[PDB]
């Protein structure tokens, strides 16, 4: 039985990706000091405890199961679509997300605020036509009072309606104050949703959506995701744990329960 | 830079004529382009915004229309209070510019001016000086001519006119002319005279004074 | 919204001078004029409009016009909805009327945290009444006051004519009411002329009822702000 580690994750023989500063989600979403990881992939994410948000103040509603979802397809690869916005303004941006020196948002994410006087009832389409699943992710602007409600939507109340034949989700969004973070006591809830072979994305809305741009290929094999704060080191080991990389030759072991790979069982 | 051309430059037309004014352009502004209506001695209000949407709370009876490089700024029907300058504004690329202008007058019928004049008070006597001033009131159109005579003689290079704008209601104007001598040169003499001619007048008239009465 | 400006005055050649601008009031929504981009435009006597500078919602994507670059700062103070021009290194030729002035399109949301990343600059829906800036070497001088009294056999037609003669003055603009603002109906003010001396004189006058003359009362109200200058001359038969 292994009960002891080396305290290093070896770079060999899975590809590891160290997501330093970022967690998986930020770097889906497209936190401006995550998008070096825009189109990455990974037999294993190792999230770290420094990770930290620098975005827009956000939550996600079910976050452990969207997380799991992108850990195990394994990929970032994102596939821009022509979205056709009507009437609204697009690519609205905020200080509590800069990149570079100016304001800036979620990459993978487009606000949509009113164009004039006038915020109409969005309703566009969009057909999966390819042979693989596409993750598209959209969410929700909650403001944190009426005033801002009506700046930038018009209508008092919204809601936002995104749909497939199978599953339908509508969220209608809370206006009130959360807690103070970065300044800002609105918020925004992400949501998704999963388009198969034929099926046809719908979104309609008449206020607060946070539209998506395009959508996330999907995949099914060896990807996973792990919390550790051990380092990487240039080695050769089949078994990686949250405290370090271990030899799998023994046929048991003790040292975490989390494993990632060919590994021994857990006693 | 994109220099922006107003045609034409200034204007009259009657209560209830149909207005033209256009607004040329250096190169292609698309549609990024407003008109404004300057009120004398008042501030710009905006009529039309982004070449043809009029302004809420703006008449009607206004309109645009133009893109690329020609727009054009219709008054269905003038009005007597649609008097004063319009400015076209461009905002394609910086720096942002305007036109040149387009002066508006109303056209109105003959009126003639009621003539008075002032002498000089004993106020500013004391600080030795005479100001004699003659006030053309209320007339139609503008261009009327004002002689002053000191002693029946004809005064010249040493009185100032002023005119008013034309009066939003009624259309007419009102001017002044204002004699300025020395003390001394005043009590030298003692008839003043304002003689007016103007087109409403069958024959000149005159208002005038003698000093002291 | 509406806008005010304040900070104009008379200054030297090659002086410093702010400018402020505040806005007071609630537009589509509750938005104040810290959710809009402003600028800054001027009208020299008798001239047209020109454009000096821009300032995003937010105090950035900053621009201006060539003829003031280097010497005039835009900037603002959103706590207190308030734009400001500063003006260096001023000349003869920047005299004239500033206006602040409003594009009407919103640019930022700041109570939720929205900036829209294209600054669009367009419309000028909200102007102030503007501000007078005059640069000059000639220093302040108050108007004197003459009354111009109604004379015996003035009468053209069935009224009588008197006014206010302000003379002397620099440099524009002085204003005139009369009454207090009671008599506003046939009141004429004519235009400021420069004089030869160098100094401006103005004329006001107003057509009232012969009956009048004795039994009301007509005052001429002459306020000029450079000088703090408040005179009320009364005006009677001689």
């Amino acid at each position: 039985v292994q009960s002891s580690s080396t305290g290093k994750i070896c770079n060999n023989p899975h590809r590891i990706l160290d997501g330093i500063d970022c967690t998986l989600i930020d770097a889906l979403l497209g936190d401006p000091h995550c998008d070096v990881f825009q189109n990455e992939t990974w037999d294993l994410f190792v999230e770290r405890s420094k990770a930290f948000s620098n975005c827009y103040p956000y939550d996600v509603p079910d976050y452990a199961s969207l997380r799991s979802l992108v850990a195990s397809s394994g990929t970032l690869e994102f596939i821009t679509e022509g979205f056709t916005w009507t009437g609204v303004t697009q690519n609205g941006g905020s200080n509590a997300c800069k990149r570079g020196p100016g304001s800036g948002f979620f990459s993978r994410l487009n606000w949509l605020t009113k164009s004039g006087s006038t915020y109409p009832v969005l309703n566009v389409t969009m057909p999966n036509n390819d042979n693989f699943d596409k993750l598209y992710i959209w969410g929700v602007h909650h403001p944190s009072t009426n005033q801002e409600q009506t700046s930038l939507y018009v209508q008092a109340s919204g809601r936002v309606t995104v749909s497939t034949r199978r599953s339908q989700q509508t969220i209608i969004p809370n206006i009130g104050s959360r807690p103070w973070v970065r300044g800002l006591s609105s918020r925004i809830s992400i949501y998704w949703t999963i388009v198969k072979p034929g099926d046809v994305l719908v979104i309609n809305s008449n206020g607060n959506l946070i539209a998506p741009r395009g959508y996330f290929k999907m995949r099914t094999g060896k990807s996973s995701i792990m919390r550790s704060d051990a380092p990487i080191d240039t080695c050769i080991s089949e078994c990686i744990t949250p405290n370090g990389s271990i030899p799998n030759d023994k046929p048991f072991q003790n040292v975490n329960k989390i494993t990632y790979g060919a590994c021994p069982k857990y006693v | 830079d994109i220099q922006l051309t107003q045609s034409p430059s200034s204007l009259s037309a009657s209560v209830g004529d149909r207005v033209t004014l256009t607004c040329q352009a250096s190169q292609d502004i698309r549609k990024f382009l407003n008109w404004y209506q300057q009120k004398p001695g008042k501030g710009p209000k905006l009529l039309i915004y982004d070449a043809s949407n009029l302004q809420r709370g703006v008449p009607s009876r206004f309109s645009g229309g133009g893109s690329g490089t020609d727009f054009t700024l219709i008054i269905s029907s003038l009005q007597p209070e649609d008097v004063g300058t319009y400015y076209c504004q461009q905002y394609d690329g910086l720096p942002f510019t305007f036109g040149g202008g387009t002066k508006v007058v109303i056209k109105r019928t003959v009126a003639a001016p009621s003539v008075f004049i002032f002498p000089p008070s004993d106020e500013q006597l004391k600080s030795g000086t005479a100001s004699v001033v003659c006030l053309l009131n209320n007339f139609y159109p503008r261009e009327a001519k004002v002689q002053w005579k000191v002693d029946n003689a004809l005064q010249s290079g040493n009185s100032q006119e002023s005119v008013t704008e034309q009066d939003s209601k009624d259309s007419t104007y009102s001017l002044s002319s204002t004699l300025t001598l020395s003390k001394a040169d005043y009590e030298k003499h003692k008839v003043y005279a304002c003689e007016v001619t103007h087109q409403g007048l069958s024959s000149p008239v005159t208002k005038s004074f003698n000093r002291g009465e | 919204v509406q806008l005010q400006e304040s900070g104009g005055g008379l200054v030297q050649p090659g002086e410093s001078l702010r400018l402020s601008c505040v806005g007071s009031g609630s537009s589509f929504g509750e938005s104040t004029l810290s959710y809009y981009a402003v600028s800054w435009v001027r009208q020299a006597p008798g001239k047209g409009l020109e454009w000096l500078s821009i300032i995003n919602a937010g105090g950035g994507d900053i621009d201006y016009a060539d003829s003031v670059e280097g010497r005039f700062t835009i900037s603002r103070d959103n706590s207190k909805e308030t734009l400001y021009l500063q003006m260096t290194n001023l000349r003869v030729e920047d005299t004239g009327v500033y206006y602040c002035a409003k594009h009407m399109s919103m640019q930022q949301v700041p109570s939720a945290g929205w900036e829209r990343e294209d600054l669009v600059g367009d419309a000028f829906d909200v102007w102030g009444q503007g501000t007078m800036v005059t640069v000059s070497s000639a220093s302040t001088k108050g108007p004197s006051v003459f009354p111009l009294a109604p004379s015996s056999k003035s009468t053209s037609g069935g009224t009588a004519a008197l006014g206010c003669l302000v003379k002397d003055y620099f440099p524009e603009p002085v204003t005139v009411s009369w009454n207090s603002g009671a008599l506003t109906s046939g009141v004429h003010t004519f235009p400021a002329v420069l004089q030869s001396s160098g100094l401006y004189s103005l004329s006001s006058v107003v057509t009232v009822p012969s009956s009048s003359l004795g039994t009301q009362t007509y005052i001429c109200n002459v306020n000029h702000k450079p000088s703090n200058t408040k005179v009320d001359k009364r005006v009677e038969p001689k």
